[PDB]
């Protein structure tokens, strides 16, 4: 009740109609990769050809995403049942990219349901440029939610 | 101190899970799934044409499964994968559309636009594509939904925006609607009458929905 | 890998193939003096 | 197929009327599948020959019945690894002779 | 005198089809697309990687001396693949602008 | 065989090859029965060619 | 042609040989596929 | 380095051959290689790729 005229009504008509709300502005979690089907559309004024040269800029892309290799995963310590299990993968066609991603066990429904569609992250890549390892062993470790 | 099986596994990548009653709340069995094939599926159509991808018999085809001792008799939109289905067949189709109605491409993004919907044709080749969908041709649109369950607690537009296709293809509906009438004006302003009595043609389609 | 003795030596590169995409793996014409490799 | 109740002040050819009744038509079944019939993936791909109509019409045998018109150096072209070697030179925007 | 003045206002409005429509041409298109075709700057960079890790992973050289991998190579590669976001992003603003 | 078609399919069914321009092929392939759509499937492959075939015979003498 | 030329042959011969420089064309290359972009955002600025 | 291909069912059956569009235009290869066997670089078709 901060401001009141229309802003009230709009706490209802905003969850009551899904068409209000659905546009292509979302929440992005994606951002490794759905800002490489944008750059390709940034231009000012286009035409129709252009779409197609952006559209299998990404989906050349997209493949070797699909075909990642999880090589190990982080239980926690010694303890078992709701937890967070981070894992590391890489690409096969070279040792070049690594990446991590975890999920929530506890996120479930009871009545014979498993894990919640919600309940799997999605693949962050690592930055620091490793180049040397022994014979592709490289370990994830948590350090108190770090 | 304790030890578990959740270890290294058979050809299929998966890992084994450690309990059949479960390592965690709810008696789910010893059975996981991760990577998956779809690539060797994809090259060949892909390649071929986008026309083939944004078919719903492409979005059918078949995965394998025996060595966990199950069978993968299609591409399975799975949690820990599903969304780069998702991405693929629904995102990419999208934002072109939207960029395309906006900057006078009106035919264009309905040329785009009927890769999800179309209420123009009742003729297509596949006896199962006449039968089942039946306007709808990408099928995380009408494909496999349950409850909405564990993000109702926190309940909010950003969880019911996507409980359910029947809502969000509603939406799809709204976004065609528009184009129409979108064009439709541009036949009527700064033309001359029988040009602009055109548009009536846009109109009288536009009260058809 | 040329799974036969002494590389270095010119044996082309090589494929004739036929069946299976997967496994269209490469060939060459020589090693030694006449006789083939088990690859 | 007729506009009943409405446009009191308008003039128009009778030409316009009879071809607005068969143009509605050839829309009107194509926009529903009732009465019962139906139309084939040819047919239902060639209504983009009656989507824009006047003009538009016409120059779907006059684009190619006079290929004059279609004549221009703005080509499909495929000769991209050397015709943008000429191009790049004559890019300047105001030029002489030599 | 009236039939005269008609003009200062006729002309001045008659032109300006001219420019409420017809308001881009084919070369001002080409202003735009070689300044967003900066799009391959996700590919500019990235031979250097693997240049550098071959300058690494093995010797240079063998025999009573053996090595020669240049240690710092891959450090000193991160920062220029690092620096090429900027002159794309910085460029795809006189795109957008 | 062949003359079997030629005597009623150019009897009743249609007037000429040239004719067949009318068609899709749903629409041709409905009106058949054993006898010629076992022995008829290829026949839009050419004859839609031959609906085609006549087109510049009477322009290529634009000298 | 200079990266071509510091790898296909050695730079030192003798007890010990070699010293092709194993990285040098596709380091070479990201430089060639840069140099691109100033001339098409400046041919930008001539067509402007 | 660069490669094309043509197009041998592109014809006339009346004593004619391949068509004049039958026959494609090269596109040179991007990949910086530097050192080969004697010359010998192989192409093979991946279904289609």
């Amino acid at each position: 009740f901060a401001n009141r005229y229309g802003y009230w009504a709009a706490n209802q008509q905003l969850r009551m109609f899904p068409e209000i709300y659905v546009d292509p502005t979302l929440r992005l979690t994606k951002t490794e990769f759905f800002f490489q089907l944008e750059s390709a559309l940034n231009q000012g004024k286009l035409t129709d050809d252009v779409a197609q040269k952006a559209v299998l800029g990404y989906l050349n892309n997209f493949e070797e995403v699909s075909n990642l290799e999880i090589i190990a995963g982080y239980q926690d310590g010694i303890d078992i049942e709701n937890d967070k299990t981070y894992f590391v993968a890489r690409t096969r066609m070279q040792p070049y990219r690594y990446f991590w991603r975890s999920l929530d066990a506890s996120q479930r429904n009871a009545n014979s349901q498993e894990l919640y569609p919600t309940a799997w992250s999605e693949w962050k890549a690592i930055s620091v440029p490793l180049e040397n390892v022994a014979n592709g062993i490289v370990r994830p470790i948590m350090m108190d939610n770090r | 101190r304790d030890k578990f099986q959740i270890k290294q596994f058979s050809q299929t990548q998966y890992l084994q899970f450690p309990e059949a009653s479960s390592a965690d709340v709810w008696y789910i069995g010893k059975q996981i799934r991760l990577n998956t094939l779809f690539a060797k599926e994809l090259i060949g159509k892909a390649s071929r044409s986008l026309d083939l991808v944004l078919s719903w018999e492409t979005q059918n085809s078949r995965l394998e499964e025996a060595i966990l001792g199950g069978a993968a008799e299609l591409i399975d939109l799975d949690g820990a994968n599903g969304i780069y289905f998702w991405e693929l067949f629904f995102h990419m189709p999208f934002m072109v559309s939207w960029r395309f109605n906006v900057e006078q491409r009106y035919e264009d993004a309905n040329r785009w636009v009927k890769y999800l919907f179309n209420p123009f044709e009742c003729e297509d080749e596949p006896a199962l594509l006449l039968g089942k969908p039946p306007y709808w041709n990408s099928r995380p649109l009408v494909d496999e939904p349950f409850k909405g369950y564990s993000l109702t607690q926190p309940s909010d537009p950003d969880a019911i925006a996507a409980s359910d296709p029947i809502h969000y293809r509603k939406a799809v509906f709204n976004f065609l609607t528009k184009n129409i009438i979108d064009q439709g004006d541009m036949e009527y302003r700064k033309l001359q009458p029988s040009a602009r009595t055109l548009a009536r043609l846009s109109y009288s389609t536009a009260s058809s929905l | 890998e040329v799974l036969a003795d002494q590389m270095e030596e010119m044996i082309a590169v090589v494929d004739r193939m036929e069946d299976e995409p997967r496994l269209a793996l490469v060939a060459f014409k020589e090693m030694s003096e006449s006789w083939d490799v088990v690859f | 197929l007729l506009d009943t109740q409405v446009s009191a002040k308008v003039i128009t050819s009778r030409l316009s009327l009879v071809t607005q009744s068969v143009q509605q038509y050839i829309n009107r079944i194509a926009l529903n599948l009732e009465p019962g019939l139906s139309i084939n993936q040819q047919e239902a791909t060639d209504w983009e020959e009656f989507a824009n109509r006047y003009g538009y019409w016409a120059a779907n045998q006059q684009l190619r019945m006079f290929p004059e018109i279609y004549v221009d150096p703005t080509l499909r072209l495929t000769k991209t690894e050397f015709f943008f070697q000429l191009e790049s030179a004559l890019n300047q925007g105001k030029l002489t002779d030599d | 005198a009236l039939q005269v003045s008609k003009q200062s206002a006729q002309d001045r409005y008659d032109h300006f089809k001219e420019l409420y429509d017809e308001n881009i041409s084919s070369t001002e298109q080409k202003v735009i697309e070689l300044q967003s075709q900066a799009a391959n700057s996700l590919l500019m960079a990235q031979g250097m990687r693997t240049a550098a890790a071959a300058l690494d992973v093995i010797p240079n050289i063998y025999g009573l001396a053996v090595g020669g991998s240049h240690w710092g190579a891959p450090l000193n590669a991160a920062a220029e693949i690092i620096m090429i976001k900027y002159q794309a992003d910085s460029s795809k603003s006189e795109s957008l602008s | 065989y062949s003359q079997s078609l030629a005597d009623t399919l150019l009897g009743l069914g249609y007037r000429s090859i040239f004719d067949i321009a009318k068609v899709s092929r749903q629409r041709f392939i409905k009106r058949h029965d054993e006898s010629l759509l076992g022995n008829g499937a290829v026949i839009f492959d050419k004859a839609v060619s031959m609906a085609n075939q006549v087109l510049q015979k009477y322009r290529k003498n634009r000298l």
